[PDB]
RNA sequence: CUCGAUGUCGGCUCGUCGCAUCCUGGGGCUGGAGCAGGUCCCAAGGGUUGGGCUGUUCGCCCAUUAAAGCGGCACGCGAGCUGGGUUUAGAACGUCGUGAGACAGUUCGGUCUCUAUCCGCCGCGCGCGUCAGAAACUUGAGGAAACCUGUCCCUAGUACGAGAGGACCGGGACGGACGAACCUCUGGUGCACCAGUUGUCCCGCCAGGGGCACCGCUGGAUAGCCACGUUCGGUCAGGAUAACCGCUGAAAGCAUCUAAGCGGGAAACCUUCUCCAAGAUCAGGUUUCUCACCCACUUGGUGGGAUAAGGCCCCCCGCAGAACACGGGUUCAAUAGGUCAGACCUGGAAGCUCAGUAAUGGGUGUAGGGAACUGGUGCUAACCGGCCGAAAACUU
RNA sequence: AAAUUCCUUGUCGGGUAAGUUCCGACCUGCACGAAUGGCGUAACGACUUCUCAACUGUCUCAACCAUAGACUCGGCGAAA
RNA sequence: CAGGUGGUCAGGUAGAGCAUACCAAGGCGUACGAGAUAACUAUGGUUAAGGAACUCGGCAAAAUGCCCCCGUAACUUCGGG
């Protein structure tokens, strides 16, 4: 009974509770979703959903993926994923075709934000890592954000494999557990999300409840 | 406008002020330019802006461009001439067509100029 | 108009008074102590505005028992009972933070 | 730091074949009646006399 | 925000006028002690013929932090000069009186004898 | 072994490993009432602070802490840094020497070179394979990261105890440190933003402006990037074991946790949570699209040509970026620019007029100027296009 | 207890929350001492050594911006 | 070839000045370029709160800075400081 969305981010804000607290909020798009394909058990080895979200001219899409969309009766979106289930009971209450919405979620409830985390180019040890470095001044040449040493000597005369260095950073795909939800407005379909969801300003992010509770 | 992301034209950031005033002074007076690319890509928001000055025509709209041109005799073809000329369109007052690079260093170039 | 403007319509606050930077101020202050909910006056001059609508704050700074303080409230926000202008100002700047220096009679704000 | 060992004829050829010019793309122009060939990023100013075909 | 090495200014008539912070106490390796922090701290400056001297290691809550303080309802209190209360083992000073304003923060944190005081609690 | 060179203490930086365990976790015994302990066994998952003195290692001291563990790795790490000490040349004191000079005796000064070929490692591509050519979503064989803990309240001043003192087990609240994501708030930065101002030259001059003086200096400063900021995380439940505790029960008419058989049992192990992953050559799965021609020869699982589905190159760009890759767009177009209007920053333009002998002040006017953020608008450039790319069979 | 003291971080006082260095003393001078000068000394020192005020990215703890390289394209084209 | 090379002339405006900043007369743009927000290095700039906690050591940076007028200690070779 694991539920689940896509949405688009749309910013942060903040806003005001009963108890006159300040509640940073990350306002989510869970956009109008449909299903379009059910992974059964007997039929592909697991149990999982499709979702199909955003909107795109029907010009955009090649004929490959177009006819994903005739065998389901829906118009082509844009974005498309899967809602992992558990291992039993699989699609009693999914239908294919059906348009999911953002209330099913509860004004209270937990839920796990995952997307793609923003993009920091080929990063330095003191920034992905964060290292200390040697340094600013007594003597040290030209090691200010040098990461020092890397291993020992004759023995062993490797590095070892794992050895943290510079290298790029970002475009993670990164879950943040146990974010509140404030407030589902059901009429522009929006989600106040509590807290911070990763991605740039309009990237897709799947909304799902939470296991830790 | 939309200020250079990275580093400036010529080195310095205030050798790139002047170089987007001479190369505006320059398109104004001729009607045409060869340049290199990334100076003609930079030179199409800024000297738009100043034809923008052109077409309201005031007093204050003047001392505006003489913040920039040093030239006088560029100012009044760009109030006379040019300004009234586009009188009609909404924007867009400048094109770009790309030219073989030169030999020498392969600079890639293109032509800058007003519309008619 | 920004992309978060149909969040923040229901949770701004008519009736704030206009007030600019060098304008001295009366905020009333929700305070709980305890379980009382009593209401606490805060008079200073205003030195700061960072707009934004449902994120804009001001900045109130009065000089206590020999001693500076400053508060950042939020505007629209639900602890604030009522702002009451008491004495317009005339000032040059718009964030006024060569006020954290002076003392004294060096530090009076302009009657207009 | 210096090389240790001088590379043998199959690594500095390995490493030496990927040292290469990419050919460019050609597009058609027929300007006063002369059938040429320019890439397809200076097509304007092929229809425009700004491109001297020698 | 104190860390140690940070001169504060004394808030009280025990006779020291300025104090000097060794650790913050409240766990292993803590850096910043905010408004209701406890100090263990020594005394750098007195008044001559006081009740505390020069060199001694005494406690202290910091009550005034020129660093602003977020409380939970989105506004900031911001002070002029860093100053604290030199304390008993039963979080009571030991001085009379409190000079100057002292922050609100002390009450959540069982402070309740320099509020009562205090000239003014923000 | 190394003298046709294996650069030596300590510190910084980054680690990794053993358990002879400092803390936390599980136990037996006790000269264990309780609270605290002593001692032994099991356990390496994480954590193990900041200062004074000294070149120091070591060590003493200060204030804490749940604790401030011991060791290996050329007493780890100088083609990564330092250069205080030892260990060149100068000089001095003490001592020894008739003297030149000497001293694990002292003191002051004393060049730390190098463009990474190969392995190793951290990232990102190009090619071919995966028995037709493509596109989208995926299972997880197997790997990685993470793993810390305190104070207070209730249980209860109950059990225990002459008293002082003071719980196990369960339940809840709030923190320290640490890591990730994000930019609403606070705060930092701001080299095409706004304003004040000094020297000087220039725009013919006045007015208004610009060039240069570190962005000339100074007060601000949206976006973006940030942390001192904000939010979240290390949880809960299972499986198989250690020490240890058992039940049934002989060989041994008793007894014994054991030889047959069965239980309880921890931060260790394995699942669970997050992430990478079919180059996993056993190269996987469910689906959808094209599902088609022509020529020559030595008639071959042969060579070419031309195409479909489809992608690449060029073009307009990006919060994606070293190149490359990736993502969005190409007129059936809001992709960048312009433009119009908001938001936001600066703080009241120029011109005119009024008041003053003047510097300057009031009015016209929430003015003028202006970048990133948001929406409208078909004005400019996204072109009148090139290059790649689809099948022998056969056996049951 | 020294530019001289091995034992040694001698002992006592001062300064610091904490002082093997520093200052003042004692004398048990391993091994001070009178022109290879003894003990002082105002002024002076790019000398050695210790404390303090002020100020600071030296540090807690790092962030951001411009420029010269690094990087990409075209030309020339080495070295151990 | 970022080094070395004796003498003469030496304008303006601010300034004590042959300093410094901007200019005259007169020279010059000096001989690889074009791009591009990587890490890292280099030369500069700014920094919340703390202010030597860094370190062998305040190394480096920061700070002080000019003219006029008040004011100025121990000690001394009577000049000084
Ligand atoms: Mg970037
Ligand atoms: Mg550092
Ligand atoms: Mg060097
Ligand atoms: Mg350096
Ligand atoms: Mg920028
Ligand atoms: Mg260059
Ligand atoms: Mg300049
Ligand atoms: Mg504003
Ligand atoms: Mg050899
Ligand atoms: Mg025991
Ligand atoms: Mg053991
Ligand atoms: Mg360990
Ligand atoms: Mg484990
Ligand atoms: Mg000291
Ligand atoms: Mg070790
Ligand atoms: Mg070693
Ligand atoms: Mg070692
Ligand atoms: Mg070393
Ligand atoms: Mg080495
Ligand atoms: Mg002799
Ligand atoms: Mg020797
Ligand atoms: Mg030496
Ligand atoms: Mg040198
Ligand atoms: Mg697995
Ligand atoms: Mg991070
Ligand atoms: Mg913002
Ligand atoms: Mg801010
Ligand atoms: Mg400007
Ligand atoms: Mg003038
Ligand atoms: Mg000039
Ligand atoms: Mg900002
Ligand atoms: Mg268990
Ligand atoms: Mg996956
Ligand atoms: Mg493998
Ligand atoms: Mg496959
Ligand atoms: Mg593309
Ligand atoms: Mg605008
Ligand atoms: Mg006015
Ligand atoms: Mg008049
Ligand atoms: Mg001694
Ligand atoms: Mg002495
Ligand atoms: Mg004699
Ligand atoms: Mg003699
Ligand atoms: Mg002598
Ligand atoms: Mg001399
Ligand atoms: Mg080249
Ligand atoms: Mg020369
Ligand atoms: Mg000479
Ligand atoms: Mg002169
Ligand atoms: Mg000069
Ligand atoms: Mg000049
Ligand atoms: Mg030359
Ligand atoms: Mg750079
Ligand atoms: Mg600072
Ligand atoms: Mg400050
Ligand atoms: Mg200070
Ligand atoms: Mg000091
Ligand atoms: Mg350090
Ligand atoms: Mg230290
Ligand atoms: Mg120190
Ligand atoms: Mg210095
Ligand atoms: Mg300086
Ligand atoms: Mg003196």
């Amino acid at each position: 009974a694991r539920k689940g969305i896509l949405g688009t981010k749309l910013g942060m804000t903040q806003v005001f509770d009963e108890s006159n607290r300040v509640v940073p909020v990350t306002v989510v798009k869970a956009g109008p979703n449909v299903v379009t394909r059910i992974r059964t058990p007997e039929r592909d080895g697991y149990s999982a959903v499709q979702l199909a979200y955003g909107e795109i001219s029907p010009r955009k899409v090649n004929k490959p993926l177009t006819g994903q969309y005739t065998a389901a009766g829906v118009n082509p979106r844009r974005y498309l994923a899967e809602l992992r289930l558990d291992d039993s009971d699989a699609a009693t209450e999914y239908q294919v075709g059906q348009e999911l919405t953002a209330e099913i979620f509860a004004d209270g409830s937990y839920v796990d934000v995952t997307g793609t985390s923003k993009g920091k180019g080929f990063a330095g040890t003191m920034k992905r890592h964060g290292f200390r470095g040697q340094g600013a001044s007594h003597g040290a040449q030209a090691v200010h954000r040098r990461p020092g040493s890397i291993g020992g000597c004759a023995t062993p005369a490797r590095v070892f494999k794992g050895t943290r260095m510079a290298g790029r950073m970002g475009n993670d795909r990164v879950t943040v557990l146990n974010l509140l939800v404030h407030k589902v407005d059901a009429e522009n379909g929006v989600l106040l999300i509590k807290g911070a969801v990763p991605g740039r300003t309009g990237g897709l992010v799947m909304v799902r409840s939470a296991i830790k509770r | 406008p939309k200020p250079t992301k990275g580093p400036r034209l010529g080195g310095s950031s205030s050798h790139q002020k002047a170089i987007l005033a001479n190369l505006a002074t320059s398109l104004f007076e001729h009607g045409r330019i060869t340049t290199t690319e990334p100076k003609a890509r930079a030179l199409r928001p800024y000297a738009e802006k100043l034809i923008t000055h052109a077409k309201k025509g005031a007093l204050h709209n003047r001392r505006e461009v003489l913040k920039k041109l040093r030239d006088k005799d560029v100012v009044h073809t760009l109030f006379a001439e040019i300004g009234p000329f586009f009188a009609d369109r909404d924007g867009g007052y400048t094109r770009i067509i790309k030219i073989e690079a030169r030999k020498g260093d392969n600079a890639p170039m293109a032509v800058i100029e007003l519309v008619r | 108009m920004n992309r978060l403007d149909f969040v923040d319509k229901p949770s701004l606050r008519d009736d704030i008074p206009a007030f600019n930077p060098g304008d001295t101020i009366n905020v009333h202050v929700k305070v709980i102590e305890g379980a009382k909910e009593r209401l606490q006056v805060f008079k200073g001059v205003v030195i700061r505005r960072q707009g934004g609508g449902i994120r804009e704050t001001f900045t109130v700074r009065k000089e206590s028992y020999g001693v500076g303080v400053e508060r950042t409230f939020p505007v629209h926000s639900p602890n604030i009972d009522h702002i009451e202008v008491v004495t317009r100002g005339d000032v040059r700047r718009a964030k006024l933070y060569y006020l954290r220096e002076l003392r004294g009679k060096k530090a009076k704000i302009k009657e207009k | 730091a210096v090389p240790k060992r001088r590379k043998s004829r199959s690594n500095t050829r390995s490493r030496r074949s990927q040292w290469k010019a990419a050919k460019t793309e050609l597009v058609g122009v027929t300007v006063a009646g002369h059938a040429h060939k320019v890439p397809r990023r200076l097509l304007k100013a092929a229809r425009l006399g700004l491109i001297d075909f020698d | 925000v104190i860390q140690q090495e940070s001169r504060l200014k004394v808030a009280d008539n025990t006779g020291a006028k300025e104090i000097l912070c060794i650790r913050v106490l409240g766990g292993s390796s803590r850096r910043y002690a905010g408004i209701g922090d406890v100090i263990v701290a020594t005394v750098k400056d007195a008044i001559p013929g006081g009740n505390v001297k020069r060199g001694d290691v005494v406690k202290a809550v910091v009550v005034r932090t020129v660093k602003e303080r977020r409380r939970p309802d989105g506004s900031y209190i911001k002070f002029d000069e860093n100053a604290a209360v030199i304390i008993k083992p039963d979080n009571d000073p030991r001085g009379t009186r409190i000079f100057g304003p002292v922050g609100r923060e002390l009450r959540e944190k069982r402070f309740m004898k320099i509020i009562s005081l205090a000239p003014e609690v923000l």
